């Protein structure tokens, strides 16, 4: 005599209100996996230290040894990107749904969703999937979009441009939907405004469409362009998530285990010239090989997946890819300035004043690799940028990574393959 | 996309009374498939879950 078909069962947690939607998205950001490190473990920024036990576990993702790993080897969390990519997605599809909730509240968790499944969606593509800007990988089929929350169906892999179409499109929704100016320093991890902005200048940056790129930027900048002044206090991170540069601070690029077993290659520390202040403040006293370890992670508080230094660089490369030299120039040496000891300043603005475009997009590179350094963004920008020939020594042995070489794409992890076979 | 275990059930009767009642005989041979069977499945990792 009675039934309606709506009824809750009591004895679990089930999500209903804001209060429990903004609680399962808390969980889905904290699990947000840090393979970005691992990622720029592939680079030539870092060196795997010579005992057995932390040589094991990273040594072959630092050789590019993609065929016949050691099974001790570190695995890439293909589990965890579609967990929290699950949970943003029952996020997306419980809005008009979500009760007890200000229409500004839900709108934003909804926003936050969309930004982090784009966010998911770009580095996993990054890693398993071959650069936007590389000839015939638009075509090339590289990680399965996940965009619903059914259990029932077997997702093949989407092009690259599938997967950035549908990045753009995300961006889109959460720039329509986020309306939070800037969150709590303790739950700064959350998306806001200039989190879409930054996204998508990076998102286009990657794509090599410069304009938006610069257009992203300078909305960032022209929002928030403060920066550290790395000569009133030295040992001042820019990536601290309680810095004043800091716009998101969810991932924490590197793990406890990774950064506890890598040191800073001693050609990479080469690279950074007298008078460089982030020489003395983001590595550790220097090892007998001429080799530091670094400062910048490894533990929870280095968290940080935006910043403006990083906005900067875009502008300034985006600038300079579009004949617009003189914004480049004025970006680079902002940046510069921000910190060069004012000495060395004046050298790097008598070079970098009469540099021509290939010469000034080299620096503006060389200027991202010194200032994102450990931060899981070398590989990357090499991935993007040139995919230049590497060479590196480790044990008494060489291993060369070829020019435009198939391996600058990370094979999809073992699990994933097992799990699905259609990969 | 829950839902009941669905099951496809085909059955042949043969009903045979003989001698007024003396003799009944009741024969049915039945196959019954069922599929959708509420279990635990290995799901493939981009589903969220193992």
């Amino acid at each position: 005599c009675d039934s309606y078909l709506d009824i809750r069962p009591v004895g679990s947690v089930i999500p209903q209100t804001a209060e429990e939607y903004r609680a399962l998205l808390a969980r889905a950001y904290l699990n947000v996996p840090n393979d970005r490190g691992l990622a720029c473990l592939r680079s030539d920024e870092m060196l795997v230290n010579d005992n057995e036990y932390d040589r094991n576990s990273y040594g072959d993702i630092e050789r590019w040894n993609d065929v016949s790993p050691f099974p001790g080897t570190s695995q890439f969390t293909w589990s965890n990107f579609y967990n929290v990519l699950f949970i943003a997605n029952q996020v997306i599809e419980s809005q008009k749904e979500i009760t007890e909730g200000t229409p500004e509240v839900v709108n934003q968790l909804v926003g936050e969703a969309h930004l982090l499944r784009a966010y998911l969606h770009f580095v996993l593509v990054n890693l398993h999937g071959q650069p936007y800007t590389k000839s015939g990988a638009l075509n090339s089929k590289s990680i399965p979009l996940k965009l619903d929350t059914d259990l029932e169906k077997t997702l093949g892999r989407n092009t690259v441009e599938e997967v950035y179409t549908s990045i753009l499109s995300d961006i889109e929704h959460a720039r329509e939907l986020i309306n939070k100016e800037k969150w709590e320093t303790v739950f700064s991890y959350r998306f806001n405004v200039l989190s879409v902005d930054a996204l998508q200048s990076r998102v286009s940056l990657y794509m090599g469409a410069w304009p938006k790129c610069l257009e992203s930027a300078e909305a960032v900048l022209a929002k928030k362009s403060v920066l550290v002044d790395m000569n009133e206090t030295p040992l001042a991170l820019p990536n601290h998530f309680e810095s004043v540069e800091s716009i998101t601070a969810l991932e924490q690029v590197m793990g406890s285990s990774v950064n506890n077993a890598v040191w800073v290659p001693a050609t990479f520390l080469a690279l950074y010239q007298e008078g460089d202040k982030r020489l003395a403040a983001y590595f550790a006293a220097p090892d007998e090989n001429g080799n530091r370890k670094s400062s910048k992670g490894g533990k929870r508080e280095f968290s940080c997946t935006f910043r403006v230094g990083e906005l900067y660089l875009n502008a300034a490369e985006a600038a300079a890819n579009m004949d617009k030299l003189p914004h480049a120039r004025m970006r680079l040496l902002e940046l510069m300035r921000k910190r060069y000891t004012p000495e060395a300043y004046a050298k790097k603005e008598n070079a970098v004043n009469v540099m021509d475009k290939n010469a000034l997009i080299s620096e503006i590179l060389n200027e991202r690799a010194r200032e994102l350094a450990f931060e899981g963004h070398r590989w990357f920008d090499l991935r993007r940028t040139t995919r230049p020939r590497m060479v590196k020594v480790l044990q008494g042995k060489t291993y060369i990574l070829e020019q435009d070489d198939p391996r600058y794409t990370i094979p999809i992890p073992r699990d994933a393959i097992a799990a699905n076979p259609g990969l | 996309k829950l839902r009941w275990e669905k099951t496809q059930s085909v059955n042949v009767g043969l009903d045979f009374s003989v001698l007024n009642q003396a003799l009944n005989l009741s024969v049915d041979y039945y196959y019954r498939k069922g599929t959708d069977l509420i279990g635990k499945q290995m799901l493939p990792l981009e589903t969220g879950f193992v």
